[PDB]
């Protein structure tokens, strides 16, 4: 089935360069009409750029010309795009798209995941994360929560799941908070039945890609 | 200029290759839209063809054929209608322009850039063994969306291999190695379906009324009209010349019509075409009309009261359609005929046919049947004429030869292999539309003696000669013309062929002075033609003889006087 | 440059009752060669990328329910859905795709209006572990309600802490229709050892009076 995995996002410095690149899967990538649609945190959709079934085809926004270069290679199924002389305008997600039917017609009917692209003179640091002890506070009736927070990390995302993916119901991480020191702050949350604090382990999976920064954090109540 | 006529010789080798450059250039130069055929033919390979370049759109079909050149340089041209087409089918013919047995000749590379569309017919292109990129052309997005069945027949044998297309080409398609030759498409990529488009995109789409594409949706955005230019405006129809009223259905002339010429509303017709009752502007008249000439302007063509009073008619036109030639067979049809409506040719079978059998042959006293004649709409060609005539004083009335059709589509007065020694086209004062030729003539002179820019009405007209006697030795005998030929112009020896008498006019003669004061019958003179009085008028001593023609009108009667007449 | 206009930018409607979203163009996207509209609709679900619901401005694309029909021509058009229900949640948009350059609208949220319901409240104290490294953090968890606006006060020792403490709340949920809120108050080591009542005030219009949720340092 159809599948488009953009790669290559990032963190860089205002004026210098990046090359994201879209893998396609699922259809005959030879005979359909590719784009790329970024959009900045918590805004609206940009077109950025397309291209044709045979590269026959380009078009740019004009907040992008010259600047951005589109491409591809029909042989190994990829789509490429060359951002130099990039801002802090450009920062956003990057959804490479791909459109409806060779050139003719850009519905844009299926959509990747998107890449993030960071355009800051600030440097990478990676998180730190600490335990959300849960709430015997609350009623043992009786519904209890529990926690782990990530703490002081640049640039974005980072990925929160519990005990390797098993654990999702009722689940809450919540977006991230920008802070006064230039760093991202993050709480990852979960209900559960009080009941279950005492038989079963709970541990939050956070995952800082650009640092390199993976921890497992196993999360206990105290006592007394 | 804006417009211009083209040809109709399609692969006959021209009887006079000397001239056959000469002639290109007077017909085709400065011109933008070639309303009939493009003919290139026998071409050689030096050949200057730069009058070609601003050639925009070809009404007819292009023939390229049996051409020794490199390269000819139509890269203006965006669309041939295909009006008539080459052997039934094809808008486009490249034939056999190779070297068969610097180095090579031959078409090399067509250099068609901007030839966007073709409405009607198809493609030919054979034998042509240097011919590159013929090939690689997507011909199937040049046809117009209508004919589509538009064959081709393409023979890519060579005697080189060529370059690839400059890379900077989509597809390998172009028309020349240049990167500037790439064949930019316009209907096979456009969304929906498009009559034609500047890109692959809606916006991108052209009007409905435009044909090789555009550089806008607008109406007035197109590289060139379907139907009709209307002012700078592509349109179906062009406004009519009559408004009709609410109940009565009267004339009601529109302020803002127009008569379609070609692909174009004009505002009246070019000087010899013929304005239409439907509004046209034509050549020949339709069915059921009448040529008519009226006090307001040229001539125009009308729907008949009566099965219209049949007027003489020639050769390309009713029954006499498709007869070469005035034969012993049809001479007598000819007779008492004022205006001849189409063309007379005289061939070698005319005055020396038996051919076919039995069909005698035409004799000199059987032409005197033309002394009548004034006027022919059509062409005159003559590539024979007997020996025992020195001249062509059979057509001595010949006034206007209009040429509305013209001879391999160009020429109106062609005379070629004839052994006469003077013209003698005394009345002769119009050439309407189309060349003169007048070549091979061993025995001609007086040609240089004719003002032949006075006979033309349009700056292409122009005549073509070689190989007649030669005005050096003509003048070396010393055959000028008549004293009173003012300013020398005449169609041959003696006092009768002066185009304008310089003094005083008796029937044919040019003339000193007339028999007003001595001399045979005394004459009154009028017009300065010297008209007899009435004979019955007395001749008088040094006094005028009569005020006019008749007998009221004398000085004195020399018998009888009984007024109101002499007698 | 075909500018492109979407009203309202926020709906709020009960699921079951039916709503719609219109859209301008600054220039016509009716194409004559095929007698179409060149506009396009989709629904950004919160978490995930676009999906198309609509191309022609009224042809659905596969998988898109009965509830969701384009309709209008021309500039002006109507993006509608019959009988809205509560995974429908995101942002909606519309695209012209008759030509260069391709532009969005700006995007029109839509909220299920949910049955009211109070938050439940939890408190967490900083971690010891985070509390040597210098700086205290301390989390207030307002978990599942709705409407979505909520008053939280922090109070340290009577003391309204205001400035010092940074909200984060959740996109609105596809599976119940509540939302979540997050509250973190940041103060230094020093500052947190002075004080001994940490508190989370929520006022919210679920609740028949404001709730205050509070730890006391130390003290289990
Ligand atoms: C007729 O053709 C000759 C021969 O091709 C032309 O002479 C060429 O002229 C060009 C341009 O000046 C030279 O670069 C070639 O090398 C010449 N070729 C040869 C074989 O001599 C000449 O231009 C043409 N002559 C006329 C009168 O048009
Ligand atoms: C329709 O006819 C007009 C002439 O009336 C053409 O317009 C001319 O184009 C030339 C070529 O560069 C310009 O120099 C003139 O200024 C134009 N004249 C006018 C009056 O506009 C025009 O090309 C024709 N249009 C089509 C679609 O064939
Ligand atoms: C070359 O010429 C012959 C004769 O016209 C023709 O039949 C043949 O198809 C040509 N060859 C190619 C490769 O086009």
């Amino acid at each position: 089935e159809v599948q488009l995995v953009e790669s290559g996002g990032g963190l860089v410095k205002p004026g210098g360069s990046l090359r994201l690149s879209c893998a396609a899967s699922g259809f005959t990538f030879s005979s359909y009409s590719m784009s790329w649609v970024r959009q900045a945190p918590g805004k609206g959709l940009e077109w950025v750029s397309s291209i044709s079934s045979s590269s026959s085809y380009i078009y740019y926004a004009d907040s992008v010309k010259g600047r951005f270069t589109i491409s591809r290679d029909n042989a190994k199924n990829s789509l490429y795009l060359q951002m130099n002389s990039l801002r802090a305008e450009d920062t956003a997600v990057y959804y490479c798209a791909r459109g409806g039917d060779a050139y003719n017609y850009y519905y844009f009917d299926y959509w990747g995941q998107g890449t993030l692209v960071t355009v800051s003179s600030a440097s990478t640091k990676g998180p730190s994360v600490f335990p959300l002890a849960p709430s015997s506070k609350s009623t043992s009736g009786g519904t209890a929560a529990l926690g782990c927070l990530v703490k002081d990390y640049f640039p974005e995302p980072v990925t929160v799941s519990w005990n390797s993916g098993a654990l999702t119901s009722g689940v809450h991480t919540f977006p991230a908070v920008l802070q006064s020191s230039g760093l991202y702050s993050l709480s990852s949350v979960v209900t559960v039945p009080s009941s279950s604090l005492g038989t079963q382990t709970y541990i939050c999976n956070v995952n800082h890609k650009p640092s390199n920064t993976k921890v497992d954090k196993r999360v206990e109540p105290k006592s007394c | 200029t804006q417009v211009c006529t083209g040809t109709d010789m399609k692969l006959r080798l021209p009887a006079s290759p000397e001239t056959h450059l000469d002639m290109l250039r007077h017909l085709y130069q400065g011109c933008q839209v070639v309303q009939g055929n493009l003919e290139l033919t026998y071409l050689p390979t030096n050949a200057s063809l730069s009058f070609l370049q601003d050639i925009q759109e070809v009404q007819g079909y292009v023939l390229i054929a049996h051409n020794q050149v490199r390269q000819v340089p139509l890269q203006r041209l965006r669309i041939v209608r295909g009006t008539q087409l080459f052997e039934d089918n094809y808008a486009l013919a490249v034939l056999d322009n190779g070297d068969p047995l610097a180095s090579p000749g031959g078409l090399r590379e067509l250099q068609l850039r901007s030839l966007t569309e073709i409405l009607k017919g198809g493609v030919l292109i054979q034998r042509n063994p240097q011919l590159c990129y013929q090939d690689t052309i997507l011909w199937k997005d040049i046809f117009h969306k209508n004919n589509q069945l538009a064959l081709t027949l393409i023979d890519t044998n060579r005697s080189r291999a060529c370059h690839p297309c400059s890379p900077m080409c989509k597809g390998s398609r172009c028309w020349g190695e240049s990167s500037e030759d790439c064949q930019s498409l316009t209907r096979t990529v456009c969304a929906g379906g498009c009559a034609r488009c500047k890109g692959p995109l809606p916006t991108d789409c052209c009007h409905e009324q435009c044909a090789a594409g555009c550089t806008g949706p607008k109406h007035s955005d197109c590289l060139a009209c379907l139907h009709f230019n209307h002012s700078g405006i592509c349109e179906l129809h062009c406004p009519a010349l009559v408004t009709y009223n609410t109940d009565t259905f009267e004339s009601m002339p529109n302020p803002e019509g127009r008569y379609t010429f070609g692909a174009s509303c004009v505002t009246a017709c070019p000087y010899n075409y013929l304005s239409t009752d439907v509004g046209s502007c034509t050549l020949v008249c339709p069915l059921h009309n009448q040529e008519v000439t009226a006090e307001d302007g040229t001539q125009r063509c009308e729907k008949c009261s009566k099965p219209c009073a049949r007027v003489c008619y020639g050769l390309g036109m009713e029954h006499l359609r498709e007869v070469r030639a005035v034969t012993s067979a049809n001479i007598q049809e000819f007779a008492g005929c004022k205006k001849i409506f189409g063309s007379l040719a005289f061939l070698p079978e005319s005055f020396d046919g038996d051919p076919a059998s039995n069909t005698a042959p035409l004799q000199p006293e059987q032409l005197q049947v033309f002394e009548t004649l004034e006027e022919i709409t059509g062409y005159l060609y003559i590539s024979a004429w007997p020996d025992s005539l020195p001249d062509l004083s059979v057509f001595q009335n010949l006034q206007v030869i209009r040429g509305r059709i013209l001879h391999n589509g160009a020429y109106s007065l062609t005379l070629q292999g004839l052994g006469i020694s003077w013209l003698g086209l005394r009345s002769l004062r119009e050439l309407g539309s189309g060349l003169a030729l007048i070549h091979h003539n061993t025995h001609l002179c007086f040609v240089h003696t004719v003002p032949w820019d006075q006979l033309f009405r349009n700056p292409h007209q122009a005549l073509l000669h070689t190989a007649n006697r030669p005005e050096d030795e003509c003048v070396g005998e010393g055959l000028a013309c008549h004293q009173l030929c003012a300013r020398g112009h005449c169609w041959g020896p003696g006092p009768t062929q002066c185009v304008n008498c310089s003094q005083f006019l008796r029937g044919q003669e040019c003339v000193e002075e007339c028999r007003v004061l001595q001399g045979l019958p005394r004459e009154y003179v009028n017009a300065r033609h010297c008209l007899p009085c009435h004979p019955e008028c007395q001749p008088q001593n040094g006094s005028v003889t009569c005020f006019g023609p008749e007998a009221d009108q004398c000085v004195a009667c020399a018998h009888y006087k009984d007024p109101p007449f002499c007698v | 440059d075909i500018v492109m206009t979407q009203t309202p930018l926020s709906l709020s409607v009960t699921p079951g009752q039916p709503a719609s979203i219109s859209c301008k163009s600054s220039q016509s996207v009716f194409f004559r060669s095929n007698n179409k509209n060149i506009l396009a609709w989709y629904l950004q679900k919160p978490g995930q990328p676009p999906q198309l619901l609509i191309y022609w401005a009224s042809s659905r694309e596969s998988g898109v329910p009965d509830r969701f029909s384009g309709s209008g021509s021309g500039t002006d058009f109507t993006l509608k859905i019959s009988r809205v229900e509560a995974e429908d949640v995101g942002v909606y948009y519309c695209q012209q795709y008759f030509g260069s350059p391709f532009t969005f609208g700006p995007g029109t949220k839509v909220d299920i209006k949910r049955t009211v319901a109070a938050p439940s409240v939890f408190i967490f104290p900083p971690s010891d572990e985070q509390l040597k490294s210098g700086t205290a953090s301390v989390v207030c968890l307002l978990n599942n309600f709705y409407p979505r606006e909520a008053k939280v006060q922090w109070k340290v020792d009577n003391a309204l802490q205001s400035g010092n403490s940074q909200e984060s709340v959740t996109e609105q949920d596809s599976k119940d229709s509540t939302y979540s809120l997050s509250s973190t108050l940041t103060l230094s080591k020093a500052d947190y050892e002075k004080h001994k009542v940490y508190a989370c005030e929520v006022t919210h219009q679920g609740l028949s009076s404001p709730v205050t949720k509070s730890f006391n340092r130390g003290e289990c």
